[PDB]
């Protein structure tokens, strides 16, 4: 499909943001998960890798922009703006709370192709 | 022409940012700007500074908290700009089109298009700057309202003189997230440190009460010769620092809050001051002590009941936190921080007889009493409109905390606590 | 709601208008349509059963009127058992603004016999 | 207080299977013990390897490792020493030695299985591409084409390289297919 | 002073608004930009009926295209195309219909110096020829109304019918806009679906890069010295100035959004002799960059006071204790009193910390819930349209009645996100876990 194409150009932060969601549903045998279990994963999927320069180069441009001193964010960066661009695209299904860490984050597209297109 | 840029302090970055989206050529400036800050920011301070360092701009200032709907925000838009353009170029012969028109907001791109082409005749483009103060502080407010302002100079012919480049403020930040992909530049305002709100109210609030009636009665009432101004910005400068020093863990790191206990407090500061308080504050702290270790920001035997209406309350607390399991087991001869659950009327009666000092029966008074405390409301029910008590749905709860029912039961030698 | 509460206040304030010979423009537009200066009280006729978070918020708008310098405002509330309940509902920043300039009164018919 | 617990797990594999099957297949067709207790009643007798400086520092790193994961309690600490000395022993050398530490690290490890366990809930992944193998791989890349050239040389032996960058060869074979 | 000109020409330039002589397009857009040219060109010099959508995110200089062909028609073919803008958010389907017949009478006007409605469109061109439609629409799939899309709908009717061509195109970041577009619609629309391309490569961001801070004008002579310094921080990967756009390029991949820092950067340049200086090293997109995250969950929390984090780390204790994760003013303070009786009891006695009241506490328990670091424990919040919002402003909650001391509220951030920040020097740090 043709959607696939624009999957596999996406930016390093979509690409994570959908494996670790991918990853969080196959381990609890469902599909929508709570906003706060991805980024969750996320940091332990980060971590999880030795403590080698590329992996804390990699951590530090994602978690804290890899700034010079202005540091410790929550959440990485372009979070949320990878996350409107998943959700206003369609592929990405959420629902409206403005506690952010009990909404569920559901996915639009087939089971299928979004591996089919990390697996590229 | 340049802009200049203003002084502001602990602001010295957006005050530079703004030279940026806002100029006097209409092609650079975006067609959308949003500044963001909490309350106690100075988003709307910093804003109309700015504008009046450089009176070469043209703006209109509009508060959506007074425009209560958008249908006001639209309205005003439209005459606000009606008259502005007058008022910049009365030399023009030009026509009106009611304000009061506005229904949607197409209807506000026809009415600016109508206006717009009156001006066609105008040597240059006219950049004009929209003012929003507090966008997101709209009472009736929703997520679709944004957008339909973002996107609007766009529809308008673009060939026009007249350039609408609108500016929004917003104080929260669950609400701005939402438009983040649309990359919106964004300036930002955070939180005041403990450092600035100290020197801020120092340089803003001690020229207030350098010049109050109450202290200039006192001084020539304790003759004070020696006086000076220095030494009453001084004199002043040290109530704020003792107060927020005092209160900075009460109130904040907020300059609102700050402004009134620097107001309440005052004059009863003022009184303690005497002859031997002018050159030792810590004399002078010493005779106000009192003042600062109680907030005072209260409003000022708490209840005035009748022996029946003290046992009314008592019973019902017994009803809202007590299961109705352990009503037979405890009454008769044979959680704390939990919000209370509701009752029946007949549970209230049946334990305030068990507990009322053979029987106590239920005549006019009780019933009378009973009422008074609804509509005292110490007693909620279960409806908002359209109250009817004798409808059987409804249900009955105690509005009255642990700590004043505590002291209700010591006047009336009535051991509750044994009952927990 | 405040928006109920904007509406019936300025359509109660223009009836009366009407007798010298619905928003806050009103409140601005008052001297130039009347020629006189408005002093306006405000009856809470009973406190106790009104929404504190619509009248939290009806304060604040209110506080927009202090722009103008030919309207003043005073406030009348009807309190029936004591300062306590006002203080835990009302938000603590409401209250600063009322405890400014108050005068506090009992009318009961009880009174030390 | 138990010094090692092994996590032994049998999986459905058809290529496992095999693997196991035809080994005891045909062993029951048609060092020897002697050596083996006289090796082992010869290491108990002489040797008593103490921890040397180097090996010593290296356990605190090691400990709080998993202590800042958290159950390593200090009985886990125990083996950080009773497993090193018994390495040396087999070893022979009468010193503990740092490559006995670690490895006996990682026979913890690798018995509890910490890498396949999820450090939230203590769950086994069933597994144990991935687009952070990919970065990794590209970042890698990217600084492999600049070492290899940023000395004053046209290429390096690869083990100076390795060292130079890790304190490999898939990544370097891929660029050689590419002729970079 | 006198290089504010070429600054003024820099701003101007990356602000997009140069003349169509000097509009720039990407290497990576250029190949649908010729396909989007030749429809255009051909629907209105061939006069032939057509419809196409554009597909892209948002700020993905989608609607900048049309923009682009269109001014160039401009410079030659004033006479030749007539164009009706309409967009699905600000135009609702009750003042749509009025929007058409507005412009289309603006533009009649200007040239010479109710399905009839639709016809009268051709009616009032045929009867003054005796010039193309060109459509142009954003947010294609908001106009899926109750009200059947005839406004669309006949459109894509008329390209079977039109004695005077009329070619549509749209805007649209859905990539299933095709559920948008019923079947009915579908029928009548030719289907020629153009997602636009994405920036793939680094080489591309440069390029693009490139494009926009290139000065092609001689305006100054500085300008060379800007292409001389420009391509200084650009031709070495490992550059300062390049240092960002990578990180830029590895993080998100929306131009657009990379333009939203350096505008101030250059904005903020003063003279060009300063200029220099600060291009190369790049120094203020770092504080840009923490400038976006000023007033996030980290950087509420910094500012708090004492009380209103110790307060703070009692209700998340309350709330990791609490399976539902709720608590309440009660609980807060409860532990709040217990925490000080545990610190003021290890302490050495008297040989012969003040527990704040629960009055002063209400103040600093409003300005937690006014800073986002509670919620209540369903609070909705923003609504999407205000027919949704009217019923919220009239419907009165539960919370709007309950005590102030008993609304439930829940946490946003947990006790370990408050360890990894909050600095080991607070005395309540020790306190962080449970
Ligand atoms: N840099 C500063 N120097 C001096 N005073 C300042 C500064 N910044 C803010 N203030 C003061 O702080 C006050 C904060 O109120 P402000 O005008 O910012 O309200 P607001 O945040 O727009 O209002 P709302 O929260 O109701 O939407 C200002 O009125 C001003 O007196
Ligand atoms: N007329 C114009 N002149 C200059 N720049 C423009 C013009 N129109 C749009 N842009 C540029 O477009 C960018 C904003 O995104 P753009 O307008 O391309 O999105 P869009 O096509 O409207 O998006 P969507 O898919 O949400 O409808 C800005 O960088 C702005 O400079």
């Amino acid at each position: 499909s043709h959607v696939i194409t624009f999957m596999t150009r996406l930016s390093f932060t979509a690409k994570l943001f959908i494996y670790a969601l991918l990853n969080l549903m196959k381990k609890n045998g469902s599909q929508e998960q709570e906003l706060g279990d991805i980024v969750d994963e996320i940091k332990l999927l980060i971590e999880v890798n030795g403590s080698n320069k590329f992996v804390m180069e990699i951590a530090k441009t994602l978690f804290q922009q890899g700034s010079d001193n202005i540091s410790e964010q929550l959440r990485i960066i372009s979070w949320d703006f990878v996350l409107n661009q998943l959700l206003d695209a369609g592929i990405l299904f959420k629902q409206t709370m403005k506690n952010d860490r009990i909404c569920c984050v559901k996915l639009n597209i087939s089971v299928e192709e979004a591996k089919r297109a990390m697996n590229e | 022409m340049n802009v200049t840029t203003p002084e502001v302090a602990f602001r010295e970055y957006q005050t530079n940012c703004l030279a940026s989206y806002i100029s006097a050529d209409p092609d650079i400036t975006p067609s959308n700007l949003i500044l963001q800050g909490y309350s106690g920011t100075g988003k709307t301070y910093t804003l109309k500074k700015y504008f009046n360092a450089n009176p070469n701009l043209h703006a209109v200032w509009l508060e959506p908290v007074e425009l209560v709907s958008w249908k006001p925000l639209l309205q005003a838009i439209a005459r606000t700009v009606q008259y502005k353009l007058k008022t910049l170029y009365p030399n023009i012969p030009t026509t009106d089109y009611d304000p009061l028109q506005v229904e949607e907001p197409f209807l506000l791109v026809k009415t600016l298009h109508n206006i717009f082409v009156q001006y066609e005749s105008l040597q240059e483009k006219t950049c004009l700057f929209l003012i929003l103060d507090g966008f997101d502080s709209l009472q009736d407010l929703d997520a679709a309202l944004f957008n339909k302002y973002i996107k609007l100079n766009e529809l308008l012919p673009k060939d026009s003189k007249i350039n609408i480049k609108f500016i929004y403020t917003m104080l929260e930040t669950s609400f701005l997230q939402r438009y983040s992909t649309h990359c919106i530049p964004t300036v930002m305002f955070p939180r005041y440190n403990v450092d600035e709100v100290s020197t801020i109210l120092v340089m803003s609030r001690c020229g207030e009460l350098m010049e109050d009636s109450c202290l200039r009665k006192r001084i020539i009432e304790e003759q004070i010769t020696d006086c000076t101004d220095d030494q009453f910005q001084n004199v002043a400068a040290n109530f704020i620092h003792l107060i927020v020093q005092a209160f900075h863990s009460y109130t904040g790191n907020d300059i609102f809050a700050l402004n009134d206990l620097i107001d309440f407090k005052w004059p009863k500061y003022v009184s303690r001051i005497t002859k031997e308080n002018i050159f030792e504050p810590l004399a002078l702290y010493k005779s106000a002590i009192k003042l600062f270790l109680s907030t005072d920001d209260n409003l000022s035997q708490t209840y005035d009941l009748s022996i029946i209406s003290k046992y009314l309350l008592i019973a019902s607390y017994i009803c809202s936190y007590l299961e109705p399991r352990y009503d037979a087991s405890i009454f008769s001869r044979k959680p704390r921080y939990l919000q209370p659950s509701l009752f029946a009327i007949e549970r209230l009666l049946a334990i305030f007889q068990a507990i009322f000092p053979s029987l106590m029966k239920a005549n006019i008074e009780v019933f009378q009493n009973l009422s008074e405390l609804h509509t005292l409301k110490l007693i909620a029910t279960t409806m908002n409109k359209n109250i009817d008590y004798l409808s059987p749905k409804v249900r009955w709860k105690v509005n009255v905390p642990w700590e004043i029912i505590k002291e209700i039961s010591e006047s009336v030698h009535f051991n509750i606590s044994d009952y927990f | 709601n405040v928006r109920m509460m904007l509406r019936r206040s300025m359509y109660k304030l223009y009836s009366a208008a009407d007798a010298e010979e619905y928003d806050l423009s009103l409140v601005e537009n008052f001297k130039r349509l009347f020629g006189k200066d408005l002093a306006m009280v405000f009856n809470f006729k009973d406190v106790d059963s009104i929404n504190f978070n619509t009248l939290d918020n009806f304060i604040i708008l209110l506080k927009s009127a202090f722009k103008y310098d030919h309207v003043k405002i005073s406030l009348i509330f009807n309190i029936n058992t004591n300062l306590s309940n006002i203080e835990k509902n009302l938000r603590q920043s409401t209250i600063r603004l009322l405890k400014r300039n108050y005068h506090k009164l009992d009318v009961s018919s009880n009174k030390g016999f | 207080r138990f010094d090692l617990v092994y996590l032994v797990l049998d999986k459905v594999d058809e290529k496992n299977d095999r693997e196991l099957a035809k080994h005891l297949t045909n062993l029951y067709l048609e060092l020897p013990v002697e050596f083996l207790t006289m090796y082992i009643s010869y290491a108990k007798e002489h040797i008593h390897p103490i921890i040397t400086e180097a090996a010593k520092t290296e356990l605190v790193r090691a400990y709080v490792g998993m202590r800042k994961m958290g159950t390593a309690t200090t009985r886990q600490l125990e083996s950080m020493i009773r497993l090193a000395e018994a390495h040396a022993k087999m070893k022979l050398k009468n010193v503990v030695e740092l490559e006995d530490v670690q490895e006996a690290v990682r026979l913890i490890r690798s018995a509890i299985k910490d890498y396949a366990t999820d450090p939230k809930t203590g769950k086994i992944d069933m597994n144990l591409k991935s687009v952070i193998q990919r970065k990794l791989q590209e970042d890698l890349s990217r600084e492999i084409m600049n070492v290899l050239k940023d000395q004053a040389s046209d290429s390096m032996s690869f083990n100076e390289l390795i060292k130079q960058i890790n304190e490999i060869q898939e990544a370097l074979s891929r660029l050689q297919q590419e002729d970079k | 002073p006198g290089f504010g000109s070429l600054q003024r020409r820099l701003l101007q330039q990356l602000y997009g608004t140069l003349p169509t002589d000097e509009k720039i397009i990407f290497t990576y857009l250029q190949d649908c930009q010729q396909e989007i040219d030749r429809i255009i060109k051909q629907s209105i010099i061939q006069k032939e009926s057509h419809s196409v959508i554009l597909v892209g995110p948002r700020q993905s200089y989608k609607t900048y295209l049309l923009d682009y062909e269109l001014s160039l028609l401009q410079q030659s073919y004033k006479e030749q195309f007539i164009t009706i803008r309409l967009n699905g958010f600000i135009h609702s389907e009750q003042t749509a219909i009025n929007g058409i017949a507005t412009q289309l009478e603006q533009q009649l006007q200007k040239i010479h110096g109710l399905t009839e409605v639709f016809e009268k469109i051709l009616l009032l061109l045929d009867s003054t020829t005796k010039i193309t439609v060109v459509f142009i629409f954003d947010e294609i799939d908001t106009f899926a109304g109750p009200v059947r899309q005839t406004l669309l709908y006949n459109l894509f009717d008329m390209v079977e019918h039109s004695r005077v061509p009329v070619c549509i195109f749209g805007c649209t970041t859905k990539l299933n806009i095709l559920e948008y577009l019923e079947k009915r619609v579908k029928s009548r629309f030719s289907q020629r679906v153009i997602y636009m391309p994405q920036i793939q490569n680094l080489d591309d961001m440069v390029d693009a890069v490139r494009n926009l801070l290139t000065v092609r004008s001689e305006i100054s002579p500085w300008v060379s010295q800007w292409n001389e310094t420009l391509e200084k921080e650009l031709s070495d990967p490992r550059s300062n100035l390049n240092r960002h756009i990578r990180m830029n390029f590895e993080t998100f991949r929306s131009l657009p959004t990379l333009k939203n820092s350096i505008i101030p950067l250059v904005a903020t340049s003063k003279n060009f002799g300063s200029l220099c200086t600060a291009i190369k090293s790049c120094s203020f997109l770092d504080i840009y960059n923490k400038n976006q995250l000023s007033n996030n969950l980290t950087g509420r929390l910094q500012s708090l006071s004492d009380l209103e984090l110790a307060i703070l780390i009692s209700a998340a204790r309350v709330a990791l204790r609490a399976k539902d994760g709720s608590f309440n003013f009660n609980l807060a303070y409860a532990e709040y009193e217990k925490m000080i009786k545990a610190i003021n009891s290890r302490i050495p006695t008297v040989a012969p910390i003040k527990l704040w009241l629960k009055k002063d506490v209400k103040n600093v328990w409003e300005n937690l819930v006014q800073l986002d670091f509670f919620t209540e424990k369903s609070a909705v919040g923003l609504r999407d349209n205000a027919t949704a919002a009217f019923y919220a402003s009239n419907y009165q909650f539960q919370g709007t009645m309950i005590p102030f001391d008993l609304r439930s509220y829940q946490m946003q951030i947990i006790l370990q996100e408050l360890r990894r920040i909050i600095p080991k020097s607070n005395m309540y740090y020790s306190w962080t876990q449970l």
